């Protein structure tokens, strides 16, 4: 039902309770699997059922009750041809928090926008006995004791480190499963369809032999581009020349964006020929033409 | 045409919060990550987006690239998603590219992507879960509002 630990690089705090799971369960029912600890230049040793009173070794899953610091080192599986390597890091227990710093996933959430926040363990929920949710290492009071869950629209006050703290039993010993979220709320992105200014077909009067600095600007979000198209498939004219973008920032917190395309020399090869301005985003694309003219 | 134009470092994450990693079988995955352990995987976990001029605009015509030993390329050839050993072409001759996406926001999520194939049109990349694992691979749209094909890109 629980997925594998199927990344390279593992990173557990001691004291907790932990487990890798490889990722051929399916195959494990065709015994002939084996688990292997890597100590500092050690050169592996086989795990055994006790090997550690801590550790204990099935046919998919290599359970810790709790994981310790001289536990860290490199884990290898194998089962018939099948192999799997971990590189298990156990970092020191914060024992001044409810939580260590080093292991916490962050969230950006913009303001306004939902916000939700559940606690949950599929591995070892069969014996967790409570699970509390804490903001900043203060409980909160969130009716559910099994899934203690946050759903609302977030406000810059909801910033915070939310830990869930999973309480479970193994051999009259209590343990605890804490997972950290270090929330971080933002001002809206609100972002703008990029538009660009000035009509769609522009006709500029040029004369032969002399230059032509074709203007484009738009209106667009920071992360949009703004380009030129004139012919480089195989090579463009060499009297070309797309000059170095130009930004603004408006007050509303968009830019102003301006890209020149400098047609130097300019040849009856550069006349009746649609040069094109794109502007692109992941909200949408705008180009539009520029045609030279006797 | 396409033409190359600049490149960014990002963690694609589906949906779930799981972080997209390729694996030391070199197979685009889905993991959940604490902060610790996406660095501590990078580059398996950092990716190089890389926006491209299209010749017939059509969304953000992009590139999603990793960093390891070698420069491998994300391409859908044959409607099989894998990590081909190049670096993202400087120019492509072509108006459709195994290589090239493009990154869609979806209507009214500015923050939910969706990356449309360039060669296959209506098949996105998307997040499916095979056996025990979550696996990177191409889909058809199929119903309207599929979670699947939405991601997330965190820049530096
Ligand atoms: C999930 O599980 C983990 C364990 O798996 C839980 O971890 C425990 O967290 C608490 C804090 O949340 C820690 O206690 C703190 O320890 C600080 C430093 O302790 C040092 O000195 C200890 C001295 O010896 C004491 O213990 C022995 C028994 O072992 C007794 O015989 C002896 O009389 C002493 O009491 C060392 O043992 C230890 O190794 C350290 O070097 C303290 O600074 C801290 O003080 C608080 O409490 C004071 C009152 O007692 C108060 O005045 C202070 O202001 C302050 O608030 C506190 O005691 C545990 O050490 C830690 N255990 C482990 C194994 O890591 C975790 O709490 C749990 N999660 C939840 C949410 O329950
Ligand atoms: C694109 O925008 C630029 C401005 O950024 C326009 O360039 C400006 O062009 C005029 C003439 O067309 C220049 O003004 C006058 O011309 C003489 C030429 O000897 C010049 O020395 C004097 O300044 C004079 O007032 C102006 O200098 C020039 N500015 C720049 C920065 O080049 C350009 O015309 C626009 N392109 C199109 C297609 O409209
Ligand atoms: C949480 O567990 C207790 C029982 O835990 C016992 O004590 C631990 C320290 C450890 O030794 C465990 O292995 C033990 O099982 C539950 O308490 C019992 O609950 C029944 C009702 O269901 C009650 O009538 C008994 O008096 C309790 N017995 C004991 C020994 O405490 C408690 O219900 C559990 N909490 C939840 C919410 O599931
Ligand atoms: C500049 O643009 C013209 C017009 O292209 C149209 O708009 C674009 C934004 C894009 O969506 C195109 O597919 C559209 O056709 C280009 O001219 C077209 O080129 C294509 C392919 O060569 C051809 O099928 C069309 O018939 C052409 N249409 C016209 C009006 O000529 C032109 O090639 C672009 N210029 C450069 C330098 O790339
Ligand atoms: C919680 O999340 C915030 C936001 O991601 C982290 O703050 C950043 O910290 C780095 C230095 O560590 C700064 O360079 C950034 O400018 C900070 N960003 C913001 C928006 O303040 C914070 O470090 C995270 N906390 C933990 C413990 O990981
Ligand atoms: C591992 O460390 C714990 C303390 O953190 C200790 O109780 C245990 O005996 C140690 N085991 C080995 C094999 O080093
Ligand atoms: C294990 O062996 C089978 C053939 O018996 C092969 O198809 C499979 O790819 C092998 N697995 C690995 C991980 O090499």
């Amino acid at each position: 039902p629980e997925s594998c630990t199927s990344r390279p690089h593992i990173t557990v705090v001691e004291g907790e309770p932990f487990y890798l799971k490889h990722c051929s369960c399916s195959l494990a029912h065709e015994t002939t699997k084996s688990w292997y600890k890597s100590s500092g230049s050690q050169e592996h040793v086989e795990l055994n059922p006790r090997s550690s009173s801590r550790i204990a070794l099935h046919d998919c899953v290599l359970e810790f009750w709790p994981v310790e610091l001289n536990d860290t080192g490199s884990y290898f599986f194998q089962m018939k041809n099948y192999t799997q390597k971990w590189k298990l890091n156990v970092i020191r227990r914060n024992k001044h928090s409810c939580f260590t710093e080093r292991q916490v996933t962050s969230k950006i959430v913009e303001v306004k926008k939902f916000f939700q926040i559940t606690c949950e363990n599929s591995y070892y929920q069969t014996l967790v006995n409570s699970t509390s949710l804490y903001k900043n290492c203060k409980k909160l009071l969130l009716e559910n004791n099994k899934n203690p869950t946050i759903k609302k629209n977030a406000e810059f006050e909801d910033q915070g480190y939310y830990s869930c703290v999973h309480f479970l039993h193994h051999n009259g010993k209590l343990f605890n499963i804490t997972k950290t979220f270090n929330i971080t709320i933002v001002e809206d992105r609100s972002n703008i369809v990029p538009v660009l200014l000035g009509p769609k077909l522009n006709h500029v009067a040029v004369e032969l032999g002399k230059n032509v600095r074709l203007n484009c600007s738009a209106l667009l979000n920071e992360e949009d581009v703004i380009y030129w198209m004139f012919g480089e498939e195989n090579g463009s004219d060499p009297n070309i020349h797309e000059e170095k973008e130009m930004r603004i920032m408006t007050p509303e917190g968009k830019w102003h964006a301006s890209k020149v395309l400098r047609i130097e020399n300019i040849g009856e090869s550069n006349l009746n020929v649609l040069y094109n301005c794109t502007v692109a985003s992941t909200g949408g694309t705008d180009t539009k033409s520029f045609i030279l003219v006797r | 045409y396409f033409g190359k134009l600049e490149s960014k470092l990002s963690v694609i994450r589906n949906l779930n919060d799981q972080v997209l990693f390729i694996d030391q079988g070199n197979r685009p995955l889905f993991e959940d990550m604490t902060d610790s352990d996406c660095r501590d995987n990078a580059p398996r976990t950092i990716f190089i987006i890389s926006m491209y001029k299209d010749s017939q605009p059509r969304g953000m015509a992009v590139t999603i690239s990793v960093k390891c030993e070698k420069i491998s390329t994300l391409s859908c050839e044959n409607k099989i998603i894998s990590f081909k050993e190049m670096n993202p072409p400087d120019n492509i001759k072509d108006t459709k590219s195994d290589i090239i996406f493009f990154q869609r926001s979806v209507p009214g999520h500015d923050n939910k992507m969706q990356f449309e194939s360039s060669s296959y049109e209506g098949y996105f990349l998307a997040c499916e879960k095979e056996r025990d694992l979550f696996k990177l691979i191409l889909k058809k749209e199929d119903e309207l509002g599929d979670r699947s094909i939405m991601f997330t890109v965190q820049n530096e």
